[PDB]
């Protein structure tokens, strides 16, 4: 499973596959790993599958009402909400959480999670299990300050790879853009990336 | 570790020995295991050194309050039964203990209570306790005598205790010996193990594995 | 997994006096192979007369040290300037060892001074509690180096006279506190050898009714 | 907080409890209602009445379901009534239905929330509530059952009943057309009739809430295929369907 | 009217009461007077007895090595505040490594006081204490009211006719302060100020304790024969 | 155990065997297997029997609440969002399965919920033992958009592959067909398979063929009073 | 080992037309020596017969924690309980013990006295209603039990036709069971009158 | 029970003169990935002290959040505790042990080795150590992890006891700290080029100077080497 | 572990426990009484776990006494047995057991007979003309179905457990240093000193 968001001009773009294995068994190929837990702060789910959707909906729960009495979250605030579950509850609750952002303020952000529970800002972020085969082409190839075509390239380009090279990522590539015109949602199915 | 008691007719010897270990090397041997409870009432040390001494001592803070309450000494037969109910509370929590509570009242004589880890409490008239338990037995259970003197029967706790250092691995050091009467334990001296030795030996023309 | 105690090694020996106490123990401080330090005291001086050592796993020693050191300070508070007794503190450290039974404290315990006949003692405990008065004792990991050699001179054990044969056993000595110093020096350069956990810097407290005295002096370093 | 734990519902000298006498005048200032139990039904009829005209009486329920069996209807405060129809429903499915499959028998349920009635008189820093419940219902081995729940905490069965302002006047009208058979038909012509004699405002069917727990429907069910359920017998009558009954009087 | 016996409502004046009344239990309590320099501060109290079998009742309690807490209120009031200080004066050295400051120490003080006069059942402490202390900050004297207010002063008083001591303070503020590295004099010059408190009670080896603490001093209490050489 | 759950243009159908197993041997040859949260929120549980009947039979409890207390229909997601919660605090420790299914007036749903609170969504979906065979047959005869006429073979011909090569799974295939607006119809004893032949004989015994000990009659009735 | 499998016992339940019948073993072992050949297994409240297999201490158990929520029922709605009703009654009671469960297999056998219908049904360890009109069997002959009783049995039974498949189905499996036997008591319930036949059988 | 996830490499130290050096990497390795590069691990705290942490990367961030309350705690109620009774590198030290000690007994460790470098307001020298086991001491050259057997050898070897401190001066203090940077980095394989790096003085304050790289690497020789032994 | 049988004959209910107990690898003490008088009509007899059997020997008798000074009566056989099997029921789902297995015999003078009965460590109380309890029970439960019969007397009893105990004393490979034998009858409970 591969789950990555890049930093670009415009925001930040979210990338997600589909397949969720358990075992040889695959439960379900369809699986939308792009959360919404505001509207304008979407997150990523990787890892041990309840325990990534549990923490999220107590996630919701506090940015709901950190909305409605204190204004407004960032991708920092989510982050850290996402954070402090997860190092309280370290032993039990296994969680990878990318949460991406755009700020109207600090345009977009990536946090990256791991197992433990720390942040770490980054201009990219791939975290997994299936983003251990594609970490050096991540790397080479990204530039910072990207227009937008060549972002959506980019992460469809690594996925692709993914894919290839990772058995427990496949089906549809997701991708969730985040930028000041709005939310918009893409799809791209396998012939569109396996033509290459 | 061999501690023992015995009744005869003038009442209970408490006899104990001073070596003990950890590891297989002697850690000590300056150890003295008979824990004044009152002073009417001795308890022995065997098992685990901490237990035994923290308990016997928590013993007797609630034999010095009963007496202020009733206004009269505890019998022997009360003291063994607050010690039995505390410890099976800490019964499959690792707690070791291995004690008789040996006193002499009016109304009960010269009585011996042994009291377990477990939470045995059993009353009998001759109890030998520690993992020399089994060489102190014989030598006493052989010549004891009810119909039994004081020059006599503290000779025969003496040597239960001497052929149990003999023997055994980890007793050693000191023995130990109590009269203890109505009016409280009387303590009969200390004989080092050392120098006691060689004396029983050419006394009674006992011991003949051992070269002299 | 994780795994609660470990061991930082070193060595004390406390010896009672005839009218003086010495408390002394290497300051060495270890983990593994690692030397962490070559000068990290293990006696620690309480006040009131009374030197304490607790040597075994290092966490454990600051932590029953210092909670020794309060109920020195509480017991001058509501007691009202009573003199604490050697014989007094013992009882008390027991209830502090034995306050954890069940993940028990790790650290051999000695302290020492005088009490109230003027008498050097030294009691020493086991970790779960347990305590005896003791003329000599050690405990540490070269605790065992440094024993049998102590009791063949101070307590004559198993030294006869010349030309009886047996028959009487060699007089007791009455000891000076430089005596006894030349001993502990020489017992510990022994150890230090033959040991590995042993060495660097011997730091000797030694208690007088006029007062508590330091003096540090040298072993090899290896 | 908290600091009173101590009640406040105390008896009198000359005896009776004062508090539960004081709770008892609340109701009589409210609204009229009535239950008229029948042989092969219960129906129950209450009057609506708002704030203003300007606010609506069709999003108020002064007639609720407890379960799909036994329904209730009041006289006294609404908000008394609220609180005691959510707890009532708690209970119904906490203290039974998950234990036992079904739900409870008419008695059963009465008998629940007499003990609720019970534990705001007594316990401190609580006043007893201000509502007299009618609780009509069906259960399979008291037949159709009317119960009338008061604020003391004691319920007692009729055969007809009339609680509020016009209460005196409504038994004295009940007396007279209470008869041994009576028609689900007959039962909603006497109902109406009586509530009529106790109305000075408008009397339509927007004013006029009729509740029947007649006998059974498989149409509001919401599913067909197991012939064990057969669905509510509890069936409340929108405005209209009163209206039509009202220009047959 | 039962806005005197419940310390939970106002006052149609704008008071509580109980604070007031608990203010009161200061002035039939004992005198005391403080005064302090740079390097060193003094209690200085009067201690009084009951008859002339009865014992005199200890006025300076000592909270720590360099803290020192003084009653002038009520004697078992007092004992429920000297445990607190010691507390968190242990609990600052133990967790800090901070021999606990003396300044910071009045708000801990404050807020326990606070707390009861908030609630019912609950009372604002009758005692009124003045503490003295040397930190890195220098010495310091505080008073302590029963309201839970708490300053900072070169000298005061509180107790029995404490009015004429803070006259006494009140000219000599200018001398005592530039007076240091001379415990000797500091010691004196409260002598000369408790004495304007007295009617006929006198000095006595029995009725005078001082207790001082200084940059190069502990916390000693002298007592007996120790201020037989400062009457 | 096969259970399907087919999702279609105007509502979703749901349909399961009606053998009930304890270890390899069949308990009962016909039970229920569908269960009813709400009228119009069904379900079918597999995994461990007990706890298929009890954790429906008591969020159950809470939604028949929560839809009276609202003066609303109970929404498929309220049903979904509870159990999710409450199967996660026990860790997995509480054993389901459930393909959880309805219709509410905000549309057609189909969910699946794993034991702890995994949940997923398609338009076809399937849990049980039976899961890998079921979702073979729906992934070929399947397209989008499928009529009622269509929906109910495609959820039939999912079973008997369920039957014919899962042993967990056998006997009569039962149907529950949901669409928006109108009643929720069951058709238990939709399909029956494996219609049992007439035994070789009876094994009938004339009276008297046992040995009896001893009788008696014992009484099950009050006391009476003459 | 088995802790349900430690003191044996089975239960064996028919229905027939109009009638039902119900039949334990009387064999209370501690392992693999015999205490008694005279414990019950079978209990009664009411016209309910609920007959209770599994470990030795919960039947018993179980009994008094029925005893006392059946007289509490009858007491408030001035009935005794219906054998439908009950049912509910003995998974919850399983249920709530989730962990750490009541180590029994109960069977609950009546005829409905306000529809007149045979109703029986079964349970296992945790709980799970198991309905049927053929006939449920439990404890530790259940696997011979499950074949052999279907196998004599034909689809509705007079009521002593009735008497004569379920007294040979308990016997057979009773006699290749090593932990079953050991004396059995078969009753016959009727609309109102209860029959309780111990059974001559093997003893060794 | 806790045990290490993603973790640091190590944080190396020795005493001088007239204050203390202290320098980290920026490495959390999460195992066989070296998945973090650019994040600190010393940490500046106060205004004279810097309190540099290994081991691990989530509690690390738990610790710096407890720090930075300290600091808001200490300046509350009095305006002379930034002046003279601020935050001593002592009682930063004190507190971080206790709460590692409190950690160990419920048996949920908070898994870091911790080194308080700083100087006092008397101008004494501290550089003190805790770790995870709750155990503590101070020495004249102080490492933690892998360092305290690689790294801590060579500093050691410029200051040996607590009478060549003096002796040692800010500029072959500052040369021993790069030069075991680089014998750290030849033989450690979790490490990295970029280290930062903090210079404690006693009249120039806290001077944090980031990002530097490790260079003059030795590799010239490794032309010469072929095969294992019985390749030529 | 330790002797336990019971027998009941027309008249009396004659229990035994063993004398030799063995707490380490020695015999400590060898005249021991493994029995509790609950009721002047009512006997305990136990041999389980070490050091739970003390306690729970003594906390029936203290609760059982403490009903019968209430109502002046004294419960039956029936219902001493009973809260005994609702312990030990309660003891396996708590923490640690008792693990405890005790004979009960008593006369009921409600109903003028002897009464035996028999309650295992798990709880399960069974009405029994003879029993036993543990290892000693598989020596003496095939002797006891040759020679009893219902309508013995006391005397005649006597002599047919002195047979029991005897097959016992060498078929078994661990001393008990035979029986104490106390009756339970209606003129009290008494003892014989005869082996």
């Amino acid at each position: 499973t591969s789950i990555m968001a890049v930093t670009f001009k415009d925001g930040v773009i979210l990338g997600a596959d589909s397949r969720t294995t358990t075992g040889a068994y695959i439960a379900n190929r369809v699986t939308d790993k792009l959360t919404r837990v505001h509207d304008k702060i979407w997150c990523c789910r990787s890892g041990s599958a309840a325990d990534t959707q549990a923490i999220a909906d107590i996630v919701q729960y506090h940015l709901e009402l950190y909305t409605s009495q204190y204004g407004t979250p960032s991708t920092e605030t989510a982050a850290s909400v996402f954070k402090e579950l997860c190092y309280e509850n370290k032993d039990n609750l296994t969680a990878g959480i990318i949460v991406a952002g755009y700020d109207d303020k600090n345009k977009g952000e990536v946090y990256t999670i791991p197992l433990g529970g720390s942040v770490h800002k980054l201009p990219y972020a791939i975290a997994g299990s299936g983003s251990t085969f594609i970490y050096g082409y991540c790397d080479k190839n990204f530039r910072e300050n990207m227009s937008k075509e060549e972002t959506v390239d980019f992460i469809k380009h690594s996925l692709s790879q993914a894919i290839k090279w990772d058995g427990s990522s496949g089906g549809v590539i997701r991708m969730v853009v985040l930028t000041a015109a709005g939310v918009e949602r893409l799809i791209f199915y396998p012939d569109e990336y396996e033509q290459l | 570790t061999t501690t023992l008691a015995f009744r005869f007719q003038g009442g209970i010897i408490v006899a104990v020995d001073s070596r003990a270990t950890a590891g297989n090397w002697v850690a000590s041997q300056t150890v003295k295991k008979v824990i004044e409870i009152n002073p009417f009432l001795l308890g022995t040390m065997a098992g685990g050194a901490a237990d035994c001494q923290f308990w016997e001592t928590w013993l007797g803070s609630q034999c010095r309050l009963h007496e202020l309450r009733e206004k009269e000494r505890i019998s022997v037969a009360a003291a063994s039964k607050i010690l039995s109910n505390l410890v099976y509370q800490y019964k499959g929590a690792g707690l070791s203990m291995g004690t008789m509570i040996c006193g002499y009242t009016r109304k009960e004589g010269p009585t011996i209570y042994y009291v377990d880890s477990d939470g045995t409490r059993l009353k009998g008239d001759i109890f030998c306790v520690g993992s020399g338990q089994t060489f102190a037995y014989g030598v006493l259970d052989s010549n004891y005598k009810w119909d039994l003197s004081v020059e006599d029967a503290l000779y025969l706790g003496k040597r239960s205790i001497l052929a149990a250092a003999h023997r055994d691995a980890y007793s050693g050091g000191s023995v130990n010996l109590y009269h203890v009467t109505e009016d409280g334990w009387i303590y009969h001296g200390n004989h080092d193990v050392g120098e006691l030795f060689w004396k029983v030996k050419e006394e009674e023309g006992s011991f003949n594995n051992v070269i002299g | 997994q994780f795994n609660p105690y470990g061991d930082n090694g070193g060595t004390i020996l406390g010896i009672a006096g005839e009218d003086f106490a010495v408390l002394a123990g290497d300051t060495r401080n270890i983990t593994d192979y690692s030397i962490n330090s070559r000068y990290e005291p293990k006696v620690f001086d309480c006040g009131d007369n009374i030197v304490m050592s607790a040597n075994g796993f290092a966490a454990d020693g600051d932590a029953l040290v210092k909670r020794f050191k309060n109920s020195v300070k509480w017991y001058h508070f509501d007691h009202n300037d009573k003199k604490l007794s050697i014989n007094s503190a013992a009882r008390n450290i027991q209830h502090l060892l034995y306050g954890k039974r069940f993940f028990p404290y790790y650290v051999h315990t000695i302290i020492a001074g005088l009490d109230e006949d003027g008498k050097g003692a030294v009691y020493s405990f086991d970790p779960v509690g347990s305590y005896e008065r003791e003329q000599c004792r050690a405990g540490g990991a070269a605790a065992s180096l440094i024993m049998p050699f102590l009791d063949n001179q101070v307590n004559f054990k198993n030294q006869y006279e010349p030309g009886t044969n047996g028959k009487v056993k060699k007089p007791l000595k009455y000891l000076s506190v430089e005596e006894v110093i030349k001993l502990v020096r020489d017992s510990f350069t022994s150890a230090t050898e033959r040991h590995i956990q042993v060495g660097d810097g011997l730091e000797i407290l030694i208690v007088t009714k006029d007062g508590v005295r330091k003096e540090f002096y040298e072993l090899k370093r290896d | 907080t908290d600091r009173y734990s101590f009640s406040l519902t105390t008896f009198s000298p000359s005896g009776k409890l004062g508090q539960i006498d004081y709770a008892l005048t609340a109701v009589k200032q409210g609204v009229t209602s009535l239950g008229i139990k029948a042989t092969n039904g219960v129906v129950i009829a209450t009057e609506k009445k708002s704030s203003s005209p300007l606010a609506m009486s069709e999003t108020l329920s002064k007639v609720s379901l407890l379960t799909p069996d036994i329904g209730a209807v009041y006289s006294g405060m609404g908000p008394d009534y609220r609180v005691l129809v959510d707890k009532s429903r708690k209970v119904a499915h906490t203290s039974y239905k998950r234990i036992y499959g079904e739900y409870p028998p008419t008695k059963l349920l009465v008998s629940e929330v007499a003990k609720i009635m019970q534990e705001a008189t007594q316990s401190g820093g609580v006043r007893p509530f201000g509502v007299s419940l009618l609780i009509a219902g069906h259960d399979e081995f008291n037949g159709f059952s009317l119960y009338q729940v008061d604020p003391s905490g004691s319920y007692f069965p009729w055969k007809a009943t009339a609680i509020g302002k016009g209460s005196v006047a409504a038994k004295t009208f009940l007396e007279k057309r209470w008869n041994d058979e009576l028609e689900l038909e007959d039962a909603i012509h006497i109902a109406l009739l009586t509530l009529k004699e106790s109305v000075e405002g408008e009397f339509n069917g927007d004013t006029i809430e009729l509740a029947i727990i007649g006998d059974e429907n498989p149409d509001l069910l919401g599913y067909t295929g197991i012939p064990t359920d057969k669905g509510p017998r509890f069936r409340k009558l929108t405005s209209q369907e009163i209206n039509d009954r009202l220009e047959a009087l | 009217n039962n806005y005197d016996g419940d310390t939970v409502t106002f006052s149609p004046t704008g008071r509580l009461f109980q604070v007031e009344y608990a203010l009161e239990a200061i002035k039939q309590g004992s005198v005391t007077v403080g005064l302090r320099s740079n390097t060193h501060a003094v209690l200085v109290a009067l201690k009084r007895n009951a008859d002339e079998l009865s014992s005199y009742q200890k006025k300076i309690i000592k909270c720590d090595e360099h803290m020192g807490l003084s009653l002038a209120g009520l004697a078992p009031d007092a004992r429920v505040l000297s445990n607190y200080l010691r507390q968190q004066c242990n609990y600052s050295s133990l967790v800090f490594n901070r021999k606990l400051a003396v300044e910071r120490a009045g708000h801990l003080l404050c807020d326990k006081a606070q707390k009861n006069t908030q609630s019912y059942g609950g009372r604002p402490y009758g005692v009124g204490l003045l503490i003295i202390g040397y930190d890195k900050s220098g010495a310091h004297l505080l008073e302590f009211q029963p309201s839970g207010n708490v300053t900072e002063l070169y000298g005061t008083a509180i107790g029995a006719r404490s009015q004429g001591a803070k006259t006494y303070l009140e000219r000599t503020l200018d001398t005592f302060i530039k007076i240091d590295g001379n415990p000797d004099e500091l010691i004196k010059a409260g002598v000369e100020a408790i004495s304007q408190s007295l009617r006929d009670e006198s000095l006595t080896v029995d009725n005078l304790s001082i207790a001082i603490v200084g940059k190069d001093t502990p916390f000693t209490i002298y007592d007996g024969e120790a201020v037989a050489k400062y009457i | 155990t096969t259970i399907v759950g087919v999702k279609f243009n105007n509502g979703v159908v749901i349909a399961a065997d009606t053998r009930s197993t304890q270890g390899p041997i069949v308990a009962d040859k016909n039970c229920a297997k569908l269960h009813r949260i709400s009228p119009k929120i069904w379900c079918a549980g597999a995994g461990t029997a007990a706890d298929t009947e009890a954790v429906t039979q008591l969020i159950g409890s809470n939604i028949e609440l929560h839809s009276l207390y609202t003066s609303r229909e109970p929404r498929v997601v309220s049903a979904l969002q509870m159990l999710k919660q409450h199967l996660f605090k026990y860790q997995g420790h509480i054993g389901a399965y459930l393909i959880v299914a309805g219709v509410d007036p905000t549309g057609s749903h189909l969910f699946s919920i794993h034991a702890h609170g995994s949940t997923d969504v398609g338009y076809y979906l399937s849990l049980g033992s039976g899961s890998l065979a079921a979702m073979a047959v729906l992934e070929s005869h399947w397209k989008q958009d499928l009529t009622k006429e269509e929906a109910i073979k495609l959820a039939s011909d999912a079973i008997q592959a369920g039957i014919w090569n899962d042993l967990g799974s056998g006997s009569n295939v039962d149907v529950c067909v949901m669409e928006i607006g109108k009643d929720a119809e069951y058709l238990r004893n939709y399909l029956t398979p494996n219609v049992r032949e007439e035994k070789q004989k009876s094994y009938k015994f004339p009276r008297g063929t046992t040995a009896v000990l001893k009788e008696s009659i014992v009484n099950i009735c009050d006391i009476q009073e003459e | 080992s088995d802790p349900s499998s430690i003191n044996g016992g089975i239960v064996v339940a028919m229905t027939g037309k109009d009638c039902v019948a119900i039949a334990c073993d009387l064999r209370l072992g501690s392992q693999s020596l015999g205490v008694s050949n005279k414990f019950e297994k079978i209990f009664h409240y009411g016209h309910v017969f609920l007959g209770i297999t599994g470990l030795a201490t919960d039947v018993t158990t179980l009994n008094e924690m029925f005893r006392y929520k059946t007289n509490l029922y009858k007491l408030k709605e001035e009935r005794a309980i219906e054998p439908e009703t009950f049912t509910q009654l003995v998974s919850s009671s399983l249920y709530e013990r989730r962990f750490g469960p009541y180590f029994v297999g109960p069977v609950v056998a009546g005829i409905n006295s306000k529809s007149g219908k045979p109703f029986i049904a079964g349970f296992d360890l945790i709980g799970c209603i198991d309905e049927a009109k053929d006939f449920i069997v439990s404890g530790t002959a259940s696997d011979q039990l499950f074949g052999m009783c279907e196998s004599l049995y034909e689809p509705n039974l007079e009521p002593e036709d009735l008497f004569e498949t379920i007294s040979q189905a308990l016997l057979n499996a009773a006699d290749r069971d090593a932990l079953s036997g050991w004396g059995a008591v078969v009753y016959i319930i009727k609309k109102d009158e209860v029959v309780k036949r111990y059974l001559k059988m093997r003893q060794d | 029970t806790q045990q290490p996830i993603v973790t640091g490499t190590s944080v190396i130290s020795m005493k001088y003169d007239n204050g203390v050096i202290i320098a980290a990497d920026n490495l959390g390795s999460y195992g066989s990935l070296l998945r973090f590069n650019g994040v600190e691990r010393l940490i500046p705290v106060g205004d004279n002290t810097v309190v540099g942490i290994s081991g691990d990367i989530s509690d690390m961030q738990h610790i710096e959040r407890l720090l930075k309350d300290l600091v808001t705690e200490n300046a509350y109620d009095n305006p002379l505790a930034d002046a003279e009774e601020a935050l001593e590198p002592s009682y930063i030290f004190e507190y971080l042990a206790t709460v590692m000690y409190q950690r160990r007994s419920k048996m949920n460790p908070l898994w870091n080795a911790i080194i308080v470098a700083g100087v006092q307001s008397n101008g004494d020298q501290f550089l003190r150590y805790v770790n995870l086991l709750g155990v503590t001491y101070s020495s004249p050259t102080l490492a933690t992890g892998f360092g305290a057997h690689m790294a801590n050898p060579l500093l050691r070897k410029v200051v040996d006891r607590e009478s060549d401190i003096p002796k040692t001066t800010v500029q072959v203090a500052e040369e021993a700290i790069v030069n075991a940077m680089r014998v750290l980095y030849y033989r450690d394989a979790r490490s990295s080029r970029n280290f930062s790096l903090a210079i404690i003085d006693k009249n120039t304050g806290l001077t944090f100077k980031k990002n530097l790289q490790v260079e003059n690497m030795k590799w010239d020789f490794a032309k010469d080497i072929k095969g294992y032994g019985t390749q030529k | 572990m330790d002797i336990i049988l019971g027998i009941r004959v027309q008249d009396s209910v004659i229990l035994a426990s063993s004398k030799a107990v063995t707490r380490g690898i020695s015999v400590l003490k060898d005249s021991d009484d493994k029995t509790r008088q609950l009721s002047p009509h009512t006997l305990m007899s136990f041999a389980g776990e070490a050091g739970d059997t003390v306690q729970f020997a003594e906390y029936i008798q203290a609760n059982i006494q403490l009903y019968s000074i209430r109502e002046d009566y004294e419960l039956s056989p029936q219902a001493v047995s009973s809260f005994v099997r609702q312990e030990l029921a309660k003891s396996i789902r708590s923490r640690r057991p008792y693990q405890v297995n005790v004979l009960i015999g008593g006369y009921d003078k409600k109903k003028n007979k002897p009464e035996l009965y028999q309650i295992d460590y798990l709880g399960t109380k069974v009405e029994l003309p003879y029993g036993a309890h543990g290892y000693s029970g598989f020596y003496t439960f095939s002797l006891l179905d040759h020679h009893y019969r219902p309508d013995m007397t006391t005397e005649e009893g006597l002599d047919l457990l002195k047979l029991c105990v005897q097959e016992l004393e060498k078929r078994m490979p661990m001393d008990f240093k035979g029986v104490i034998v106390k009756i339970v009858d209606k003129d009290g409970i008494r003892q014989v000193d005869d082996f």
